[PDB]
């Protein structure tokens, strides 16, 4: 659903780099390879959490019963 | 076929003698094979 | 039949624990 | 003091008490392999080794068999002293390297 | 061991066994009644004479 | 149907189809193993079921009908027979068996 | 927490299945290390499970109804809402003041879900949660009548949300039919760490392979570790490689440029003793997926309970606490042992 | 207010012997909304 | 959570014979009712029977008679 | 215990209870997965509980797991260790295994534990080392000897047996003799251990210990060898890679 | 000492040792004599 | 063996030191003790993280137990010496005091912004408070804590942690009761990102490799491991601390009998990173001083029967 706070294998606090990843991937127009190492994801256990994340909360939010559409 | 072996046995007035281990489960006795193959008596003095 | 093409332009993504990218 | 941390077992103890086997509670390979290393450096211990009887529950058994020069329990407590003087070397060697850095 | 079975604590609470009271187990059936039905080792019923 | 490929380097599209054709033939073959060798045991077991060794070492039925005069010819348990004619083993380990 | 795979076929994008993720890219070590992972059983790192690894949640809807048994023309015999006589007042802790539960409460087996005040019996009645699993309450709907007035709220629909954390006995699988049961949750200090500090997440036995021959699962662990490092995804359609260009010579080459071992091996230390293990062992990133058939829908225990009326035997249960079976095949085994006292 | 309409999402409340539909659309399915309570959880 | 009923079949109570200690019914002060077990049928002409209590059958849908007709008017 | 479908009578055995904390599944040892034909992916087993003292004496003296080492089909054993324990005994009883003084006594006590269960002595007896100089090491064939020295009763002598296994001599090198297994008075001198010895095979070591010493010491050696090949794996673990 | 014990159930053990190995051969056929269980059914 | 025979040979040698990680060697110590320090820093060193979350109101789309869980994994910047240990014996009358607990709170509502540019997309300027970060957790002092924590306040150590996402109409309102705990009970108390070691690799060359083959010998390692000294033109080891050992030379047939690859087996290169609460050098003193206290507490209990 949303980006997890801690990486599963090591335990590094990784939940805050998600918007700063989607900034570096959009504005500076990089690949997925130098973008991840710029944030300091030097292993590959914490590196897959940002890389292969599907942010499925953005589909769950559009079904909102507290505002008239 | 249960009715067939039943109607033969009633017409013969056959006494069942409760020896098979399937007959003793119907009536509810102790089996004959294994540990139910003897009697244990006690030895009281006087 | 053409080969599955090489992904080109790679570099060392794994250093010793205490050493970094600029040392090498 | 606590009466439930370490208890000596009776099913595995000699009469004169030169071969006994304990059972510590709330310990693992953390203490058990660090205790087993410093007991075996004492030159009167013939046999020493731990064994965790189940990884679900939390116990730890130590076995000590000596030659006869001392008891099992005195062989145990000399290692616990020597472990306490072994952590004190590393801590005293670490402040020196932090400060002189 | 090879001849054992690991009963989890959800079966070790509901399964009982009628163990009568004699002089040799009255030390242990008192401790097993006080423990109640929700502490292993315990007991969940009595039965009068 | 000859497949010259291996599972380390992978097989061709034609050989993949032949291998799935023989892989399905095992799964239907297991699908008969359940129920067909189960009625065989029921017919035997319901009829015998009471054929017990008596105290004469004969093999009587439940109703006293004799069937064998000894179990198999020599009154020997199969669970205790394994080292009965291993003669060198009883000789090399004579004192432990005494 | 769903994840998109690293080793994906090219129909993952053209069919749009990234909208519905199935699993999580676990870090799998192929090693026999604990002795708890023989015969199709696996080991999950505990301190990866307690950071939410395959956390699941099962919803379940019950429709509370009282428009039944009404005989087609009768007045509204029972109503929702609280009455005016005595009622034990700990019903107010979990029910709101119209006979509907508070949204988000924590229900157990015994708590009320609605309090309908009858009229022909003059009593503040109750309806109770039947299943033994502690559930919350996510949504309550007030369904009105499609026909005319009848307007005392005769049909309500409650949806309970049930937590499902990965326990011991929960089946997992790979994408290759390696279906296995989690057998213990291993503490993270006792796991084999690597030379960079990554304890595994899932330890799978190496004895599972040579009878099943899943050599896809050996190449998938290379294409995950090579794909995570350089930050690329890998193509894995069937029949793109052949005899000359094998994938272990291809995905092994990407590993060698990243400073790893060409055969996918890692030098890994032990956790209990602390010494280096003998062989360099074989880790990777294999896309798992969590099966259903949780253990909580399986077990069953009976001591004494509800019987059948004709034969005085227990009932066919798991929902009525009913006994198991001693069939006609377990009866013929108990005679063959010679135990006629376990038969009675 | 207690309830919420399904179709137009406008808050409302009902009474005893009152029609179960919204007052701006007449939709006949109402979601009981969430109030302020004190559920305790373990993190 | 209780259910009213008889006192007890022994002199050793008064109680309201509470519900099911699994299988059989119980009084407040402990005594399991001796002896009856909860029935169940796990698996036409529809009749007017309302079996609710412990799997045993109850009567038809006439209540105490005039109260449904005095309160309706 | 019981597992449907119950084909043969050795699939309804009788086990002794060991009550574990913090779980929800029944826990079983691998030596009984020959009898129930069990695989640990979702298999479910019943469990019964006899209530008098007659049917309690008969699940311990007539139907237990000690008494059923051999099926009455032909007589072959159906009770023995499996996959990781057969691949550990190849690496531990190899010629190349040399343990120092610390690792020798750790592997002995970790499996034997005299304060409960089986150690027929009072102390724990060891063997003098193989290499005496310049660095006193032991061999892996002295660990299987020291285990068999403590579980065997002291008033009976050792066991003598010559047998084979499934690995031919050509795989080790020329002049080798590791296909012949030789026990001389309870002491492994030659050969490595395989599935043919402590698996479900006829005329191995644990079949002979069943026949000389009776069933109660057969199913003790099977348990002790379970824990020796478990803690040995946890120190020198065993993988299966791609380059293989 | 290796004799049979009186009271044993050899009638059951004979049936569970013909039936139980016969699960491992169920009609999975490739002189010409009948093989497998359809021979054993006759 | 004796302690003076340990005190003379033992040698710590720090390589680098930051506020987030640390790299330091340990030469001449046994593996039963260097591993004993690794298992203590992960499992038994106390730290602070929210154990209980009390939900006043939540109408967001993320359900309650997930949001309760995502708060529990945020590293607070509370020094864990400053609190005391909760007693899990008492009821709530004497469970939480001003010395056990720290109270955190979170209150966010989200509504539409009518100054939205037409056709915009980003919910930073299309909604008001649509992203609930972790810095929105407010420290609430209870008791003597206004005097105690007046110097340093409770801040999460990495504040941009995304906790939820909101749309108009929705609101989050909770309270959190942060306590002390060790990392062996739950994985949110472990005050360490990762903490490992590795033995120093040992490259020894047997036959003196020279020429163009020595240039082909150097490239099977990281740059800086193996050097080629001019003059004699023989390959020599610059440093093996940079070795990332991967066994690249053993794939080549013409180098597989010139090099053996081994370890030093008493040269533990530790590498400690911190999760956010404490300094990396403060954890290693806490692991040494816990193994000293795990022995001294065992040294004074009497040994019953
Ligand atoms: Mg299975
Ligand atoms: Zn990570
Ligand atoms: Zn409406
Ligand atoms: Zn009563």
């Amino acid at each position: 659903m949303i980006v997890p706070v801690r990486c599963f294998s090591c335990g590094k606090v990784v939940g805050d780099k998600w918007e700063s990843y989607l900034n570096l991937l959009q504005e500076d127009e990089l690949d997925e390879g130098t973008a991840l190492s710029r944030l300091g994801l030097k292993r590959y256990c914490c590196r897959r959490m940002i890389l292969t994340h599907v942010d499925l909360i953005e589909k769950f939010l559009r079904y909102n019963p507290l505002e008239k559409r | 076929t249960t009715c067939q072996f039943l109607t033969k046995a009633v017409l013969d007035n056959e006494r069942e003698q409760l020896d098979s281990p399937s007959a003793r489960i119907v009536v509810g006795k102790l089996n004959n094979v294994g540990t139910g193959s003897f009697d244990v008596l006690a030895k009281v003095p006087n | 039949r053409k080969d599955v093409p090489k992904v080109e332009g790679l570099k060392l993504e794994h250093f010793a624990t205490g050493y970094d990218a600029e040392d090498f | 003091p606590d009466r439930e941390k370490i208890k000596l077992l009776t099913q595995a103890t000699s009469e004169d008490g030169t071969s006994a086997s304990f059972q510590i509670v709330e310990e693992d390979h953390t203490l058990g392999n660090a205790l087993r290393y410093v007991i075996m450096k004492n030159p009167d211990v013939e046999f020493c080794g731990y064994s965790i009887p189940h990884p679900s529950e939390n116990l730890l058994n130590i076995r000590i068999q000596t030659y006869g020069e001392t008891t099992a329990v005195d062989a145990l407590q000399k290692g616990l002293k020597d472990l306490m003087d072994l952590c004190d070397v590393v801590e005293s060697k670490f402040t020196e390297k932090i400060k002189s850095m | 061991e090879t001849n054992e079975i690991g009963v989890p604590p959800v079966f070790a609470v509901k399964l009982t066994y009628p163990e009568p009271v004699t002089a040799y187990n009255i030390a242990e059936l008192r401790q097993a009644v006080i423990n109640g039905p929700d502490k292993w080792p315990g007991a969940t019923q009595i039965q009068n004479e | 149907g000859y497949v010259k490929g291996r599972f380390y380097s992978g097989i061709k599209p034609q050989e993949y189809y032949f291998h799935c054709m023989a892989g399905r033939e095992g799964l239907i073959d297991t699908a008969v193993k359940t129920s067909r060798s189960g009625y065989l045991q029921r017919c035997l077991t319901k009829q015998l079921e009471g054929v017990h060794v008596s105290y004469d070492n004969s093999i009587r039925d439940a109703d006293g009908t004799l069937v064998q005069f000894m179990y198999g010819g020599d009154a020997i348990d199969i669970t205790k027979e394994s080292h009965m004619t291993q003669f060198e083993f009883c000789l090399d380990n004579y004192y432990a068996l005494l | 927490t769903g994840q998109t795979p690293i080793v994906k076929a090219n129909l993952y994008d053209d069919y749009g299945m990234d909208n519905f993720p199935n699993g999580f890219n676990a870090v799998v070590a192929v090693i026999s290390y604990t002795g708890y992972d023989m015969d199709d059983a696996m080991i999950i790192n505990k301190s990866a499970d307690e950071r939410g690894f395959g956390y699941g949640t099962m919803y379940k809807t019950e429709k509370v109804d009282l428009a039944l048994n009404r005989n087609r023309g009768d007045p509204i015999t029972q109503h929702f809402g609280f009455g005016n006589d005595e009622w034990p007042k700990e019903w107010l802790e979990k029910l709101d003041e119209d006979g509907l539960p508070y949204i988000g409460t924590y229900v157990e087996e015994g708590d009320p879900i609605c309090a309908y005040f009858d009229d022909t019996l003059n009593k503040t009645k109750i309806k109770t949660y039947h299943s033994s699993e502690p559930a919350y309450i996510e949504e309550v709907n007030l369904i009105g009548d499609e026909s005319n007035k009848f307007q005392e709220l005769q049909t309500v629909s409650i949806k309970y949300r049930i937590r499902r954390t990965p326990q011991i006995g929960d089946k997992f699988s790979s994408r290759h039919g390696q279906k296995g049961v989690c057998s213990r949750k291993w503490p993270t200090i006792d796991m084999p760490f690597s030379e960079t500090g990554i304890q595994p997440d899932i330890i799978i036995n190496p004895h599972a392979f040579p009878s099943r021959m899943t050599i896809g699962m050996f190449v998938e662990s290379l294409a995950g570790k090579a794909g995570a490092l350089h930050g690329i995804a890998q193509d894995s359609t069937p029949w793109i490689f052949n005899e000359d260009d094998t994938p272990a010579d291809y995905f092994g080459e990407q590993l060698a440029k990243a400073g790893y071992n060409y055969h996918g091996n890692e030098p890994m230390y032990s956790g209990a003793t602390g010494e280096e293990l003998r062989a360099d062992i074989y880790v990777g990133v294999v896309y798992y997926q969590r099966l259903r058939h949780m253990v909580n829908d399986k077990f069953q225990v009976r001591s004494t309970g509800p019987v059948n009326s004709l034969t005085m035997q227990p009932v066919k249960g798991r929902k009525r606490h009913g006994g198991i079976r001693v069939g006609e095949m377990e009866r013929d085994a108990l005679i063959g042992h010679g135990t006629s006292f376990l038969l009675q | 207010l207690k309830y919420i309409c399904a179709e137009c999402s406008s808050k409302l409340s009902l009474s005893r012997t009152d029609a179960v539909r919204c007052k701006d659309c007449g939709h006949r399915i109402l979601l009981k909304a969430r109030t302020k309570r004190l559920v305790q959880f373990e993190a | 959570t209780f259910i009213r009923g008889p006192i007890c079949g022994t002199d050793n109570c008064p109680s309201r014979l509470w519900r099911i200690i699994d299988g059989r019914r119980t009084c407040q002060y402990g005594h399991v009712m001796e002896g009856d077990v909860e029935f169940n049928d796990d698996e036409t002409r529809r009749l007017n029977l309302t079996t609710n209590a412990t799997g045993s059958f109850q009567s038809s849908q006439l209540t105490n008679s005039q109260l449904l007709q005095q309160q309706q008017r | 215990m019981n597992r449907q479908p119950t084909l043969h009578k050795a699939s309804m055995m009788g086990h002794k209870v060991r009550v574990l904390p913090n779980e929800k599944t029944l826990r079983l040892h691998y030596a009984n997965t020959g009898a129930y034909n069990a695989d640990f992916d979702g298999d479910e087993m019943n469990m019964h509980f006899p209530q008098n003292e007659n049917a309690r004496a008969e699940a311990l003296n007539l139907a237990n797991t000690d008494s059923q080492y051999l099926t009455p089909t032909s007589g072959s054993p159906v009770r023995g260790l499996i996959q990781d324990h057969i691949s550990a005994g190849v690496w531990l009883t190899s010629k190349d295994s040399f343990f120092t003084r610390e690792q020798y006594q750790q592997y002995i006590y970790g499996c034997i534990r005299p304060e409960d269960g089986h150690t027929t002595r009072s102390k724990i007896v060891t063997l003098p080392p193989t290499i005496f100089k310049p660095y006193p090491l032991w061999t892996g064939k002295q660990i299987i000897t020291t285990v068999l020295l403590n579980v065997t009763p002291p008033d009976m002598p050792g066991i003598n047996l010559i047998s084979k296994n499934k690995i031919k001599n050509e795989y080790w090198g020329k002049g080798s003799l590791e296909n012949e297994v030789l026990f001389k008075d309870g002491a492994l001198l030659c050969g490595i251990l395989d599935k043919s010895q402590y698996g479900a095979s006829k005329y191995g070591i644990v079949h002979s210990l069943h026949e000389v010493y009776g069933p109660e010491v057969a199913a003790k050696v099977l348990s002790v060898l379970g824990r020796l090949f478990t803690n040995y794996i946890t120190a020198t673990a065993f993988t299966c890679g791609m380059d293989d | 000492r290796s004799l049979i014990n009186p009271g044993e159930a050899v009638g059951i053990i004979a049936s569970q040792s013909v039936g139980e190995p016969s699960t491992q051969m169920t009609l999975n056929t490739f002189a010409n004599v009948t093989l497998g269980i359809p021979r054993l059914r006759e | 063996w004796n302690v003076e025979k340990f005190k003379k040979d033992f040698e710590v040698n720090i390589s680098s030191l930051d506020a987030r990680e640390a790299n330091f060697d340990l030469i001449n110590i046994d593996t039963s003790i260097a591993n004993a320090f690794r298992r203590i820093m992960i499992s038994e060193v106390p730290s602070v993280a929210a154990e209980y979350v009390y939900f006043f109101n939540n109408t967001s789309v993320i359900q309650d137990e997930v949001l309760a869980h995502r708060i529990g994994l945020v590293p607070l910047k509370v020094d864990p010496d400053m609190l005391t240990w909760v007693d899990s014996n008492l009821p709530d009358d004497e469970k939480f005091t001003d010395e056990n607990t720290i109270v955190l709170s979170l209150n966010v509502k989200c509504t539409r912004n009518p100054d939205a540019p037409k056709g915009s997309t980003d919910p930073k300027e299309l909604y008001n408070n649509a992203h609930v970060y972790a810095r929105d957790l407010k420290f609430e002092p209870q008791g003597r804590q206004s005097t105690t924590f007046a110097d340093c306040p409770v801040v999460p150590a990495d504040p941009d942690i995304l906790l939820a996402k909101l749309r108009p109409g929705q609101e989050i309102s909770l309270k959190a009761h942060c306590i002390l705990g060790i990392g062996g009970d739950h994985a949110k108390f472990s005050p360490v990102s990762t903490a490992s070691y590795r033995l120093l690799p040992q490259i020894n060359i047997l036959q003196p490799i020279k020429g163009e083959s020595a240039r082909r010998f150097q490239k099977c390692f990281p740059p800086g491991v193996i050097g080629i000294d001019e003059g004699s033109d023989e390959a020599y080891v610059k440093d093996a601390r940079k070795d990332t050992v991967s066994r690249e030379v053993l794939r080549y047939e013409e180098f597989a009998d010139k090099v053996k690859l081994g370890r030093v087996r008493n040269h533990f290169i530790f590498n400690v990173e911190s999760a956010g609460a404490m300094t990396p050098e403060e954890i290693f003193f806490k692991s040494v001083r816990i193994l000293k206290n795990k022995a001294e507490y065992l040294k004074n209990c009497p040994i019953t029967q």
